[PDB]
């Protein structure tokens, strides 16, 4: 329901229960920010945050109803623009 | 013998080694008899700039097993070179007394590990393990097992073996202070698909040591001290604690004059008048330590001149004191 | 516990889970022997 949904990760895959996903945002999402389908529809909000500086990647603790096995490679995952930092708050 | 003479060193002790290599600023010094070269301190100074290369046992926190070694050693104060997790064993760097001094650095430094993964199931390909640990070399997002989201770096990492039937990963990892080997065994396991986590964990180097430079066991030190306590043999003990200077190795190193020691203890600063001998390739706020005749070590210090400036300057201050080692009344006060 | 090594040439530890190397030695943990403060045993130990 946020009015403007921004790209944030493409599908990896399942690991025990959650989404992995590669990020596809040049900014880090925020610990539990909600995250969407295409159409907004929230499948569940950010958990874990990882990988290098060029390449991270995150999980998704899925919501109610939603199976992390349920998606496939490439499936897109969006986020609020509010619900996102700079990179550069993590750097010196 | 080792004191450089007021008039090959490659076999030269600690700090004093190579020590023909260092520039001449001036080849004579009015020699005191204050202080000591490390390896010939006496028993009680000894141990008291004295360090311990530590393999903490697994179970004890890093606090339980200073504490006893202060209690066996029935010294003042110690204190260590960061936190091993207490299931964690190997390198941990117990400062004794005045070493105490040099805690912060060694905390800060960077460590080694080698570290067994259990992954929660087989992987198809097992080579997935390795392209996922190099996949997580580098500047790396953690949050710390509050807590705040953070970026430490892993500087290199290999696989070491991999029993895909046993679950079983054994990996080094190269790393800044601060990285937690949990973590990337979590991630370790996201970026797999299976999952993950630490199945055990070793440090194998802290900072300046590894476990490869005379690191010794708690049944060490309760034996040395034991040897000493029943036929007042200082051997052991010897053998077990490190001079402080062995921190040091691996700065750039500027020697004081014996006349100057104290004023640099006390005033924070050392001028071109106290200057012996500089190392090369000294460049402006290079971190470097100050070192007697002897080899103790001062004061590690920030640099006020480049090698080139110490050379061609007859006047004004060449490094400035950041953390003094050595105890301020050692060498005595010109007036 | 499960991390064992050897010593390579150099007199640095090659880690390993095997408990027999490729070579036929019997491999040691990499962890020290647990300690306790009240340990009785340091005469026996010194003088072997």
């Amino acid at each position: 329901p946020p009015d403007t949904v921004l790209e944030m990760g493409a599908f990896l895959h399942p690991c025990e229960g959650d989404i992995v996903c590669r990020s596809i945002n040049t900014k880090i999402p925020y610990f539990n920010a909600p995250i969407y389908l295409e159409n907004k529809t929230q499948v569940g909000k950010v958990d874990e945050i990882l990988g290098p500086l060029n390449e991270v990647f995150f999980t998704i603790k899925c919501g109610d109803g939603v199976q992390a096995t349920s998606f496939k490679e490439g499936d897109k995952f969006y986020i609020a623009a509010d619900k996102l930092l700079p990179i550069e708050r993590f750097l010196p | 013998d080792f004191v450089i003479k007021p008039e090959d060193t490659s076999e030269w002790p600690l700090l004093l080694k190579n020590f023909d290599k260092l520039l001449v600023r001036s080849g004579h010094y009015t020699p005191i008899p204050a202080g000591s070269s490390p390896l010939k301190r006496d028993l009680k100074s000894y141990i008291s700039s004295g360090v311990i290369n530590l393999d903490k046992p697994s179970n004890p926190s890093s606090h339980e097993v200073v504490a006893w070694i202060k209690r066996i050693l029935r010294c003042e104060k110690t204190g260590h070179s960061g936190t091993l997790d207490p299931k964690v064993t190997g390198c941990l760097i117990v400062c004794i007394d005045r070493a105490t001094r040099l805690v912060k650095s060694q905390q800060g430094a960077g460590k080694e590990y080698v570290c067994i993964v259990r992954l929660h199931d087989a992987l198809k390909d097992e080579k997935d393990l390795g392209r996922s640990l190099e996949n997580l070399t580098g500047a790396l997002f953690q949050r710390p097992p509050k807590r705040q989201l953070r970026v430490r770096t892993i500087y290199e990492s290999n696989l070491i073996e991999f029993d895909n039937k046993r679950n079983l990963g054994v990996f080094w990892a190269s790393c800044e202070a601060g990285t937690y080997m949990r973590t990337l065994c979590v991630h370790l396991g996201m970026l797999l698909g299976v999952g993950g986590h630490m199945q055990e964990l070793r440090r194998v180097r802290s900072g300046a040591l590894s476990e490869n430079d005379n690191m010794v066991t708690l049944h060490d030190v309760m034996d040395a001290q034991w040897v000493y306590d029943n036929t007042r043999d200082e051997s052991y003990l010897r053998s077990i604690i490190q001079p402080l200077e062995t921190l040091l190795v691996g700065y750039k190193r500027i020697v004081v004059k014996d006349s100057a020691v104290n004023a640099v203890c006390y005033g924070a600063k050392l001028m071109i008048p106290g200057l012996l001998r500089y190392e090369e390739g000294i460049e402006l706020y290079d971190e470097i330590v100050l070192i007697t005749t002897k080899g103790e070590a001062i004061a590690v210090a920030i640099a006020q001149m480049s090698t080139v400036d110490l050379a061609s300057c007859d006047h004004g201050v060449v490094a400035s004191v950041k953390r003094c080692i050595m105890e301020r009344d050692l060498y005595p006060r010109r007036w | 516990m499960h991390l064992m090594y050897t010593l390579g040439p150099d007199g640095k530890r090659i880690y390993t889970l095997k408990k027999v190397t490729e070579s036929g030695e019997i491999t040691k943990s990499a962890h020290p022997a647990r300690f306790s403060p009240d340990d009785k045993y340091s005469r026996q130990r010194v003088t072997l």
